[PDB]
């Protein structure tokens, strides 16, 4: 079936600009439209335009005319959606998407999206704090201050799965991101089993297993 | 730019229920509306062109209808994999336009929150800032209330909320309250609670302790 391969994500500059890659297959790729939205985090969608790679003509948003350029290179089955003048509210989740109408089905088609961040930032791995725990008792780690998204979190290198709770990312005012993961245990365990958060963040290649003891 | 209001933003309903959401149009948009499904991580589902037709693959339990400036999106027979966001989509004129979206959540029975509290850690206390953090496990529904308390004093602007998709198996969710303050502030002051209502709880919940 058709397929949408986007490009990795990328951190930008306020200023700067992006360029995302949509590498297309199954069909053919010069008789469709590809059509770009992006999705700010926690928002809706807002569609930006799209490219006919059969003649390379385009359509774009007013809101980015003058900023955006969809280019095709069609003996690679690829569009480029570049994005100029980047500012912070540009970082979002962009998806290229494409759509079959043929007589006996009718589908569209998306790319996995691609992650652009715009800050001023620059890469830092994360910090990680154990939450001591004071039947059930809880305790986690707290993962704070990190640049780019995204971090991994898991508990016991895997084994700890039931009761886990990762909290999605908030962006603190200074630019860097936080969350906490936390797991309910046996409070009776306690004083026996060992307890380590595997933190995760291939940006900076930082990988820490703290482990979490009550104080 | 033609815009899409969607009503309502949340809605609650129990698996086997009947929904139902609309979406108004600024303009005349004829029958060009298109509807979609995402689910959390994901890029979005078409399931509905020319405001009543289905895209392949699509159940009949999905059915929209509308014309002009009204449209709505009816979907009987919920499914747990239903439970989703959809988005109206305006394909008149241009540009295209999406109303605001509507979360759709599975109703289940009132559960309370287990509610922990957790002081910064010495560790990070040598970093100068500190971070106290109000866990409140599993409960349903999702609207709850957090107090910050130090020295009885109720804390605005320092705090910051986490909130988990609704678990797939029980439906609840979990939510993170995170106070941030400086090491010094938080050496000038002995008594830190959090305060938690909701609907489970007949009367305030509270959790603190004592820096030392």
């Amino acid at each position: 079936q058709v397929q949408l391969v986007q490009s990795g994500a990328e951190v930008k500059k306020p200023g700067a600009s992006v360029k995302v890659s949509c590498k297309a297959s199954g069909y053919t790729f010069t008789n469709y439209d590809i059509n770009w939205v992006r999705q700010a985090p926690g928002q809706g969608l807002e569609w930006i335009g799209w490219i006919f790679p059969g003649e390379g003509s385009t359509k774009y948003n007013e809101k980015f005319k003058g900023r955006v350029t969809m280019t095709r290179d069609t003996s690679i089955s690829t569009a480029y959606m570049e994005l100029s003048r980047l500012r912070s509210d540009d970082t979002a989740v962009y998806y290229c998407a494409t759509e079959l109408v043929k007589d006996y089905y009718a589908m569209d088609y998306w790319g996995q999206g691609t992650l652009v961040t715009v800050s001023s930032a620059s890469t830092k791995g994360p910090s990680v704090f154990p939450l001591a725990p004071s039947g059930t008792a809880a305790l986690g780690c707290l993962v704070k201050d990190y640049f780019p998204e995204p971090v991994t979190v898991s508990w016991n290198s895997g084994a700890l799965t039931s009761g886990v709770h990762t909290f999605p990312a908030v962006l603190q005012s200074s630019g860097l991101y936080s969350l906490s993961s936390v797991v309910t245990v046996p409070s009776s365990s306690l004083g026996t089993q060992t307890y380590i958060c595997n933190v995760n963040h291939k940006p900076s290649n930082t990988k820490v297993d703290k482990r979490v003891e009550p104080k | 730019d033609i815009q899409m209001t969607q009503s309502p933003s949340s809605l609650s309903a129990s698996v086997g229920d009947r929904v139902t959401i609309t979406c108004k149009a600024s303009q005349n948009v004829g029958t060009n509306v298109a509807w979609f499904q995402q689910k959390p991580g994901k890029a979005p589902k078409a399931l509905i062109y020319s405001a009543s037709y289905r895209y392949s693959g699509v159940p009949s339990r999905f059915s929209g209808s509308g014309s002009g400036t009204d449209f709505t999106l009816t979907i009987s027979s919920l499914q747990p994999e239903d439970f989703a966001t959809y988005y109206c989509q305006q394909y008149n004129s241009y540009p295209l336009t999406f109303g605001q979206g509507t979360k759709l959540e599975i109703k289940r029975t009132v559960a309370a929150p287990s509610v922990f509290i957790f002081p910064p850690s010495d560790e990070q206390l040598k970093s100068g800032t500190a971070s106290v953090v109000c866990l409140l496990n599993n409960f349903y529904p999702r609207e709850a209330k957090v107090q910050w308390k130090v020295d009885n004093a109720l804390q605005s602007g320092n705090s910051q909320e986490s909130v988990t998709e609704q678990d797939s198996k029980d439906s609840t969710y979990s939510l993170s309250s995170t106070l941030t303050l400086s090491k010094a502030d938080y050496e000038k002051h002995k008594v830190y609670a959090c305060e938690v209502t909701h609907q489970g709880l007949s009367s305030p919940v509270t959790k603190s302790f004592n820096r030392g």
